[PDB]
RNA sequence: UGGGAGAGGUA
């Protein structure tokens, strides 16, 4: 309810976030994935 | 006292020995040896065994002023027995809360 | 994929929007929740605009007020009631020049009470001038429908049909909607057509969360049925149920049991529960090796469970790590990969070692096994998750893998020393010369005797520097002397070893040795152990 | 001794001597039932209480009603093992005559108008099986007693809610048996509230206005009056002298001429002793003491005529000023003081806001229904309706023993509605409560709670399907015809039989009885759940209703209950406890007279157990004399004390009273932990009765008596010699002195063979008897499931050792000897019912036939030309057993189509193929295979031959019945012959069937002769109608489920050897799983050279705390020792004489045991019978709490020559070395619990999937795949493998295009990953999107 | 085949 009313996002950040949308979590072997994406939304 | 007098009587019982003298040492006993390995129990668990139960708690807090004199292996009676079902259902009740 | 819309009749309110604390309508139109309930369930009126002076905006008449105020002016004001009315109420509110006017309240003076409600509201408007919704959008004048096999129509066994609650409700508010529209053109009575918005808005509200706003709605069992609010929220709910945690393929499930023969990375799965894991593995060995033409065919020849199946299944679950999960994974070592080895039963064959970590005694325990698929899960089950890997405790700095109970039992009988026993005050010429006096039967575990020990210390840089002298022992730790690897004192296992001694051993192994040593300490230290304590006969008796 | 006494008898180590037999273990459900079903016209029990407690009922107007006569219940259509078979309820129909009477609106009274009366069949109540079970749609449910709270009145307060004050808040609660509740409560600032059915409050005196009192009543019926009187410009005080106890002098109490008390001193009880002997009256006092008194009644001016200080006003200085120059010389004043009389009724009446009695209802209106315009008829409507109506309101028995109990009331009995008095005693009870005369109660007391039988829970939901029924028929009388309306087309069966239905079938205590082995029948039907509808849960239950409370001793167990999480609330009966009239709990107790225990017996309830002390059963008495010691131990007033030997007046009956059936099977239960006894007693019930079953070395004594009265064995009704004894039925000839002249005096005993129970075990019963034996009444002629010559064998006992064998016993693990796979000791029998129906669909019939395409000989290999599969077949997984194949095409047809069907011919039309197959894994014989089909469809050559082997066997039967019934009546016509004449050799040089043309001259005896032939023509007559009716019943076809033409029943007999994996438990909680199985010449043998049988841990007795198993250790080894010398006597064929003698030695061994036998009674082959018994060992009775001891036990051990110590030198029999230390060996009693490790092994590769979420199953029925809990993904997420994480949610899970191209990966080699978003991910969006909130997945 | 309740049991 509070979500819907502020108009909020969210920025997949999260290992409890990424377990439940089905990608690598950004824990261990999956930061260096992680990572690589941030650098690429980064430049570019 | 109890537990001290037993704890002493068994952790020094085998004197019987030789070859110097009548000589001590630590006993050979089979529950003192599980007990002092940290093997399975503890001093708590070998006093319930040989020495006196002890006191005994209601399920009110409040510690019953007759205390389970008797052990595990001269044998409760029917009322000792039914002092004991309160700690140990309040135990088993107890640790699924936990 | 697809979904539908209801055209509702008359607009109903959402009943998150406006019953879940703070309610957020009355929190945007500064009315009580207890009027805008009374307006709702069309009890009284309220008014929206009104020219003259007499009625201003949201004052909620009763019906005698309406009556008389409608014979007094009738033109001027418009009065509506329901939550049409509220529609229109929120539809006719300036959220930027409401907020403009309670920036300008704020300011004169600070009551802790007004200030916290005036910076709530504040909060409110600025949400939604910032985020830029609309304050009629938390009227339902268009109702989404979920898909049909997201709501299905699953049968039974005997014909009749067992339907989702879903379906019940959502036939609740297309009746009473329809019924609406079918009153609305026969030109009903004002109480039989306002019933009928009630009706509409109760089982609106029933669907979006039955259990909210007044008697939850049973179903034909007496049970309260479950809307699309108890679908997503609670213990059995979408989230916790199906999105963290879900059912897994290529799993097995039996009854633990204890190997002792094994090594620390090795446990026992059956033959035919593995060959019921691993069988498109299979498949795909028996067609690369020219056994099987087709995916029938090999799917056959597994189900007929030939030899060629089982040497194929063998060289298949050869260096191909499981994971060994137990429930409740209370901490992080209650999920270990082993190389598993296949044994001819139908129970899993764990280390003696890895159920301190498991927190598990075979008292008919039971563990679940499941296959990494993919290159990238071999490589986290043999590199991150297996159980060489992990001997320390994540908790604190101090090894779990660590005899319990049975190997103590044996080393502390070991290394315990009678004072007399048999072939008191000897010399050897080390420990082969003590463990064959001990196997031949002319010396006991607890002979005092003087042995001659070669411990290698540690130098500056890796290498090892060595020293020989007597040591006053006994016979079994002598024999533990076999087993202790280069690098380690005497005084590791010159006392006798309870629990904590162990521990202590294998944590100074560890701190420096490192792994391999360790790894290979634990395994020949449970081994003689169970030996040890099989040839004492430390038996419990009534004397 | 009884006769299968002697055959071998356990013995006795106990010490006491047992005054009381141990009663019929299911008394519980049997008398509630039987009190549900018999006529009681009196005392009203069941279903004759529910009929004059609804019957008579009138119309709106009052014109007609239907008056009740009587009831009778009719005769079940099948037995028990026919409802079992057929599937069916084992009910008997009920019909009652109901009379219906007219009355005449014309005349005044017209009474006589019109009486019709006949048997209206309303409802179809099950009945009780003879051993306590009901037979509810073919399976077998046992109906759980309930321990629920007994209706009455119940003070109590809650400790310091008020975590702010502090403060104790007591409060009231009236619980009726059927209606709404009342409950009265102070707050912190005491006044009195109520709170009609845990509605809103309201003040406390409201309902005292609805119950028609003004404040002059009120305050009259609850506060005591002080008098004020105003004399010559001063106040007279009428003083009582108690009333200045502990309260301070504000004036100067004085005398006329005497001081008593000064300014600022307490008046002590010295003063009021000088008070009451001086015993002055009148007593001055000034004008200030009467500011802060409130006034008792008004005060109207007779010259003005208004209220000058009405009821209730606070008087002070201008109004007492008012009152003198008003006139009203004498001033009646409330009594208050801050200890013993607090003003919270006057406080109660200044907050209520209420007027008079309308607006009195017109507030429990508003309270009771909100939101409703109130109005004065339906005010007083409902104010009547919710407490004084004799429908909606009632407790009746129990509720008003405990109202006039908790209130000190005389009579036991009166209304079953509540009060003006009832009301009022009950607020003054918690106003005397609030001031410190009274105790408050507690709720875990067991005079509180009440067992609710199966008998009371049947007749109040019989009574709810009465109520609907009544509604219905005053709706018929009330508008409809009266006189040619009969009542049977009135009163519809539905609504009763839809309610007995749902109560017998799907309530929460008519549950599945779970019959893996007699002990768990008998301790589910002696259960005293406390759920149940009308009870507790698991969410409000805490550490209250939990544990165990003191008045437990002997009425409930306390070390029998479920360890989970029903750790309280599934509380077991416990041995001699029996029930109430009311349905409270009571132990039998030896009442002592001056010391004297005498052997009578009272049973006392809970309330009445706190008066008295109680001795503890342990006290040692003088043969029938007096106590031993001066300080006996005892226990009174729920604590445990000690006393002198003059001051008891009770002892209990026996050791075993506080315990349960489970828990009192358990030998060495006092040296056991509680917990470990507990886990015991618990894994007892699911003990799986191996293939021969085998005696316990050391019992109790309760094994008897569990076994006789289980209902599971087949006890001699009637003494005599056996006849004829079967492997299926057994003949027995009763004694001449036990036989009525009526019958012919032979019982025919048959027994179940093979019959599958609950649990899929096995039921068979063997005789133990043998051909030509005299058994009296009671003995047990065929051992049941687990039962070995009458004493229950749940397992087998084997040598064990305890000792730690090179790791394989690491953690409770049990490593067990080749022996015992061998000999075939743990190996059970797995009987499981699978089921082929034949539907009817919409495209013709299924048929059974072995005309089943695309399949080959390797399937129909089994079956016949009928489609079945073989009688005797051994089956594998994959095999058909009933060939059944669904059509495809079509099969009904036109005149059009059969005129070309006389053309051209048929298609096949048989392609869906859908017949029964084993399931993977199971395998075993067929042993039955039964085939019922429907009345109309027409059978086939299977099923006429099961048919025919049914009416030759039904045939057979009744042949033997009627030789039985010529026999009797060949012994009456040669008694009432020899009574006539003498004729002794002309009788019998004739046969004996030819015994009817006989004759003499004509005369009475004569007479008797004409008419026993014609009992012998309708004795035939009765047989032949018997047959038919027989042969019509197993002719025609059953009344199926609508669509079903036949139905196919196969059972499969598995046999289960034990294995690596299998769970194994003692009786003291020491359980374990098997972890090997480890050859003969591996294991540990002794000096002798006997190999152990299962080698133990001796870990599990320090951390465990349970001797027990170390004490059967001894005395089993003491036990075979024994058995093994007489064995060795019995090889080398001694002596009789010196077999007597060393069985007399061995038997009169304890120092004061109880039992006493003598074998100079016992013959020759008696003892050489009894030696043959116990040539497997001597069975030992170690009674729970006073069973034998280590002295006894080690003189056992030095009479079998066997080491003292009960340790033996175990040699290795892996390297032939010694062991060190000596191992404790010895025969252990271990049993086989239902936890199998082929059915607990399952997985899976890829199967069926869901349809919301599309991820897979779960379960090993519907081949599931293991769940991947919140724990599990915390643990990956510990780990870092990030990888395996998102392989185990998407392509193992709910993604169908990645797990799609994962498995063709896999196949193909490539173990790559080809990800994607899973679906219950689509599911959350679409839910929150049909919820109406936009949710999306923003692209970059 | 798949779904939902109720009861029992194992860790
Ligand atoms: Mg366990």
């Amino acid at each position: 309810t509070e979500a819907a009313v502020a108009g909020k996002r969210d920025e997949l950040r999260g290992l409890k976030e990424n377990v439940i949308v089905g990608r690598l979590i950004p824990a261990g072997t999956g930061y260096a994935y992680h990572q690589d994406r941030m650098r690429r939304r980064a430049a570019g | 006292r109890v537990s001290k007098a037993m704890m002493d009587n068994l952790q020094t019982e085998t004197v019987i020995n030789r070859d110097g003298q009548e000589e001590k040492q630590v006993s050979f006993n089979s529950i003192y040896m599980m007990a002092d390995s940290g093997a399975r129990g503890s001093a708590a668990q070998i006093r319930q065994l040989a020495g006196m139960r002890g006191l005994m708690a209601k399920p009110d807090g409040s510690i019953i002023e007759t205390p389970i004199t008797a052990n595990f292996r001269e044998g409760l009676n029917v009322l000792q027995y039914f002092i004991s079902t309160h700690g140990a259902r309040k135990g088993l009740a107890d640790t699924a809360l936990k | 994929e697809r979904m539908g819309h209801i055209e509702l009749a008359s607009p109903t309110a959402h009943i998150w929007f406006l019953k879940s604390l703070p309610s957020r309508i009355g929190l945007l139109l500064d009315m009580p929740l207890r009027d805008i309930e009374r307006v709702l369930y069309f009890e009284s009126y309220v008014v929206i605009e009104g020219g003259m002076t007499n009625l201003e905006r949201q004052q909620i008449l009763t019906e005698e007020q309406y009556l008389d105020a409608l014979e007094e002016f009738g033109d001027e004001f418009d009065a509506k009631m329901g939550a049409e009315a509220i529609q229109a109420l929120l539809k006719s509110m300036d959220l930027e020049q409401e907020c403009e006017q309670l920036r300008e309240e704020l300011n004169e003076t600070n009551s802790e009470t007004k200030r916290k409600k005036l910076t709530k509201r504040i909060k409110l408007l600025e949400a939604f001038v910032q985020s830029g919704n609309k304050p009629e959008w938390m009227i339902l004048t268009v109702l989404p429908v979920l898909p049909p096999d997201l709501r299905p129509l699953v049968p039974l066994d005997g014909g009749r049909f067992a339907t989702s609650d879903l379906n019940d409700l959502y036939r609740r508010v297309i009746n009473r909607n329809n019924r609406l529209k079918r009153l609305l053109d026969l030109a009903a009575p004002d109480i039989i057509v306002r019933n009928e918005k009630r009706m509409l808005q109760e089982a609106v509200d029933a669907l979006l969360d039955n259990g909210r706003r007044g008697r939850a709605i049973t179903g034909s069992n007496k049970r309260p049925l479950k809307s699309l609010a108890d679908m997503i929220k609670g213990k059995q709910g979408r989230f916790r149920q199906n999105l963290l945690g879900k059912r897994v393929d290529y799993s097995g499930r039996s009854v633990i049991t204890v190997g002792p023969y094994l090594r620390l990375h090795q446990c026992g799965l059956p033959k035919k529960m593995a060959l019921e894991l691993f069988k498109p593995f299979i498949y795909g060995k028996l067609e690369l090796r020219g056994l099987a033409t087709t995916i029938k065919a090999a799917k056959k020849m597994v189900e007929r469970e030939e030899a060629v199946v089982w040497d194929i299944l063998d060289e298949v679950i050869r260096e191909h790590p499981v994971l060994l999960n137990r429930a409740p994974t209370l901490h992080r070592l209650g999920i270990q990969a082993f190389e598993p080895v296949l044994i001819e039963g139908k129970a899993i064959q764990l280390h003696p070692l890895v159920c301190a970590a498991y927190n598990a005694d075979f008292d008919g325990d039971q563990m679940a096994v499941h296959v990494p698929l993919t290159l990238e899960a071999q490589l986290e089950a043999r590199a991150l998750m297996m159980s060489t890997n992990n001997i320390l405790s994540p908790a604190n700095g101090e090894p779990i893998i660590v005899p319990s109970q049975d190997v103590v039992l044996g080393l502390y009988y070991m290394t315990r020393d009678c004072v007399n026993a048999k072939g008191e005050g000897m010399v050897l010429t080390g420990p082969k010369e003590a463990e064959r006096l001990y196997r031949s039967g002319l010396a006991s575990l607890h002979a005092r005797v003087k042995v001659r020990i070669t411990e290698y210390e540690k130098d500056a840089n890796g290498e090892l520097v060595a020293k020989t002298s007597l040591k006053d022992t006994t016979v079994g730790r002598a024999i533990l002397w076999m087993i202790v690897p280069k690098g380690l004192p005497y005084s590791i296992v010159n006392q006798a070893l309870g629990k904590k001694a162990i521990s202590k051993m294998l944590n100074t192994c560890y701190r420096i040795l490192g792994l391999k040593p360790t790894v290979i300490f634990a395994d020949q230290i449970m081994y003689t152990g169970f030996a040890y304590a099989a040839r004492s006969g430390a038996s419990v008796g009534i004397d | 001794y009884s006769y299968t006494e002697k055959k071998r008898i356990r013995k006795d180590f106990g010490k006491r001597p047992q005054v009381l037999d141990v009663p019929y273990l299911l008394s519980i459900q049997l008398d509630s039932f039987q009190k549900f079903i018999e006529q009681d016209p009196e005392g009203q029990y069941g279903l004759e209480a529910a009929f004059r407690s609804v019957f008579p009922i009138q119309s709106y107007s009052g014109n007609s009603e239907l008056q009740y006569v009587s009831y009778r219940l009719g005769e079940p259509v099948f037995d028990v093992q026919e409802c079992q078979i057929r599937g069916v309820t084992y009910s008997a129909p009920l019909r009652v005559k109901l009379r219906l009477v007219i009355y005449e609106r014309e005349a005044p009274e017209g009474t006589v108008k019109d009486i019709k009366e006949q048997e209206v069949y309303m409802g179809e109540i099950p009945l009780m099986t003879d051993n306590g079970t009901f037979v509810i749609n073919g399976t077998e449910r046992v109906i759980v007693s309930q321990l629920h709270r007994s209706p009455g009145v119940f003070f109590d307060s809650d400790k310091g809610k008020t975590h702010s004050s502090g403060k104790v808040l007591y409060n009231a609660r009236i619980i009726p048996y059927r209606g709404s509740w009342l409950d009265f409560e102070f707050d912190p600032k005491d006044n009195l509230f109520v709170r009609i059915d845990r509605r809103r409050k309201l003040p406390a005196t409201i309902i005292l206005r609805a119950l028609n009192y003004t404040t002059e009543q009120i305050l009259d019926l609850f506060f005591e009056k002080v008098i004020f009187e105003i004399r010559d410009n001063k106040l007279q005080m009428e003083l009582v002298p108690e009333r200045l106890r502990g309260e301070t002098a504000s004036f100067d109490i004085e005398a006329n001429g005497k001081v008593y008390v000064e300014k600022g001193r307490r008046i002590t009880a010295r003063h009021i002793r000088q008070l009451e002997k001086d015993d002055v009256k009148l007593i001055e006092v000034p004008v200030e003491y009467i500011a802060g008194k409130v006034v008792a009644k008004d005060y109207i001016d007779e010259s003005t005529g208004e209220l000058i200080c009405a009821a209730n006003m606070e008087l002070s200085l201008d109004l007492l000023a008012k009152l003198s120059q008003s006139g009203h010389k004498r001033i009646e004043t409330l009594f208050t003081n801050d200890l013993d009389h607090g003003p919270y009724i006057s406080e109660t009446l200044r907050v209520d806001p209420t007027n008079d009695r309308l607006s009195a209802l017109v507030e429990i209106y508003r309270m009771m229904r909100p939101g409703e315009p109130p109005t004065r008829e339906a005010a007083e409507s409902l104010f009547e309706n919710l407490f004084f109506s004799e429908d909606r309101y009632d407790l009746s028995a129990v509720g008003r023993m405990k109202f006039n109990r908790s209130l000190l009331r005389e009579e036991i009995e009166g209304s079953g509605i509540l009060s003006k008095d009832d009301i009022i005693d009950v607020m003054k009870k918690l106003i005397d409560i609030r001031n410190g005369k009274g105790e408050v109660d507690d709720i875990d007391h067991l005079g509180n709670r009440r067992i609710r039988s199966v008998g009371e829970m049947a007749e109040n939901q019989f009574r709810v399907g009465l109520v609907r029924v009544e509604r219905a028929v005053k709706e018929r009388l009330s508008l409809g015809d009266l006189d040619t309306l009969m009542p049977q087309d009135m009163i519809n069966a539905k609504p009763i039989s839809a309610a007995v239905k749902e109560f017998f079938g799907s309530s929460q205590l008519s549950q599945f009885m779970d019959q893996n082995n007699p002990l768990s029948e008998i301790t589910h039907k002696r259960r005293i759940s406390a759920l149940g509808p009308g009870g507790l849960t698991r969410e409000r239950a805490g550490f209250e209703v939990r544990d165990v409370h003191p008045t437990h001793y002997g009425r409930v167990c306390p070390i029998e209950t479920p360890e989970g999480p029903n750790i309280g609330l599934i509380n077991s009966l416990s041995v001699y406890a029996q029930t109430n009239e009311y349905g409270f709990l009571e132990t039998p107790y030896r009442k002592v007279t001056d010391g004297v225990v005498t052997d009578e017996i009272h049973y006392l309830s809970a309330i009445e157990e706190g008066n008295y002390v109680i001795a503890q059963a342990n006290s040692n008495l003088d043969e029938e004399g007096h106590f031993v010691e001066d300080l006996v131990t005892c226990r009174s007033k729920g604590e445990s004390s000690l006393f002198s030997r003059d001051q008891v007046d009770y002892m209990d009956v026996s050791t075993q009273q506080v315990v349960s059936v489970g828990a009192s099977l358990i030998p060495f239960l006092e040296h056991d932990d509680a917990n470990r006894a507990l886990m015991g007693a618990n894994m007892q019930r699911q003990a799986v009765p191996t293939l021969r079953a085998d005696k316990p070395l050391v019992g109790t004594g309760m094994e008897r008596a569990v076994a006789v009265d289980s209902g599971v064995t087949a006890v001699a009704k009637r003494g005599g010699v056996v006849q004829y004894v079967d492997a299926s039925r057994i003949v027995i000839k009763v004694n001449e002195d036990e036989m009525y002249p009526g019958e012919a005096g032979i019982d025919i005993y048959n027994l179940t063979k093979y019959t599958r129970s609950n649990q899929n075990t096995c039921i068979n019963q063997m005789p133990c008897v043998s051909l030509g034996e005299p058994v009296e009444r009671g003995d047990v002629l065929a051992d049941g499931p687990s039962t070995d010559l009458g004493e229950l064998a749940l397992g087998q006992n084997m040598r064990v050792a305890f000792m730690p064998w090179n790791g394989y016993n690491f953690e409770d693990s049990i490593l067990v000897s080749e022996r015992v796979v061998q000999e075939d000791r743990f190996t059970t029998i797995h009987i499981q019912e699978l089921a082929c129906v034949s539907r009817d669909t919409k495209l013709g019939p299924e048929e059974i036939t072995a005309d089943i395409p695309n399949v080959g000989e390797a399937a129909l290999s089994k079956l016949d030309e009928s489609g079945i599969v073989y009688i005797g077949a051994e089956v594998t997984g994959g095999d058909i057993l009933v060939g059944k194949v669904t059509p495809k095409g079509e099969t009904q047809l036109t005149p059009e189509e059969k005129l070309l069907r006389a053309i051209f011919g048929e298609k096949a039309s048989d392609v869906k193929d859908s017949s029964l197959r084993v399931p993977n894994g199971v395998s075993g014989t067929v042993i039955d295979v039964q085939v019922f089909t429907r009345d109309g469809v027409e059978k086939d050559k299977r099923a006429l031959e099961i048919e025919e082997m049914q009416l030759k066997q039904a045939k057979k039967d009744l042949s033997e019945e009627l030789q039985i019934l010529e026999a009797g009546l060949f012994s009456r016509i040669r008694a009432v012959l020899v009574a006539g004449g003498v004729e002794a050799e002309k009788l019998d040089k004739l046969p004996r069937d030819r015994w009817l043309e006989l004759g003499l001259t004509d005369e009475e005896k004569q007479n008797q002769l004409e008419q026993l032939a014609e009992q012998y023509d309708e004795l035939k007559h009765e047989f032949e109608k018997k047959l038919e009716a027989k042969r019509r019943k197993i002719t025609q076809g059953d009344d199926l489920a609508p669509g079903v033409l036949k139905i196919v029943k196969v059972y499969l007999a598995v046999k289960r050897r034990i294995q690596p994996g299998d769970k194994m438990a003692g009786r003291h909680g020491n359980k374990g799983v098997i972890s090997k199985i480890n050859p003969i010449e591996d294991m540990p043998y002794d000096e002798n050279g006997t190999p152990v049988d299962i080698v133990l841990n001796p870990l599990g007795v320090p951390s465990r705390m349970n001797i027990g198993q170390i004490l059967e250790t001894h005395l089993g080894m003491a036990a075979k020792g024994i058995g093994d010398k007489i064995n060795a006597m019995l090889k080398q064929q001694q002596e009789v004489a010196k077999l007597r003698e060393f069985i007399q030695r061995a038997y009169d061994l304890g120092a004061d045991v109880r039992q006493k036998v003598d074998l100079s009674t016992f013959s020759d082959e008696e003892v050489m019978r009894l030696a043959e018994n116990l040539r497997k060992g001597m069975p030992i009775a170690t009674p729970v709490f006073d069973g034998a001891k280590e002295a006894e036990i080690k003189e056992l051990l030095k009479l079998g020559d066997l080491p003292t110590s009960g340790q033996i030198r175990l040699y290795d029999g892996r390297t032939g070395e010694q062991f060190e230390r000596p191992v404790t060996v010895g025969y252990m009693y271990m049993l086989k619990l239902n936890h199998l490790v082929d059915d607990k092994m399952h997985a899976r590769s890829t199967g069926s999937y869901s349809l919301v979420t599309q991820q897979p199953l779960g379960g090993k029925a519907q081949f599931g795949g293991q769940r991947f809990g919140e724990m599990e993904v915390w643990a990956l997420e510990a780990y870092g493998a990030a990888y395996t994480l998102q392989e185990m949610l998407t392509v193992k899970s709910d993604d169908v295009n990645g797990r799609t191209k994962m498995y063709k990966n896999i196949v193909d080699g490539n173990h790559q990953m080809e990800p994607g978003m899973p679906e219950s991910f689509n599911v959350l969006l679409k839910e929150i999107r049909s919820l109406g909130i936009n949710i999306e997945l923003e692209d970059e």
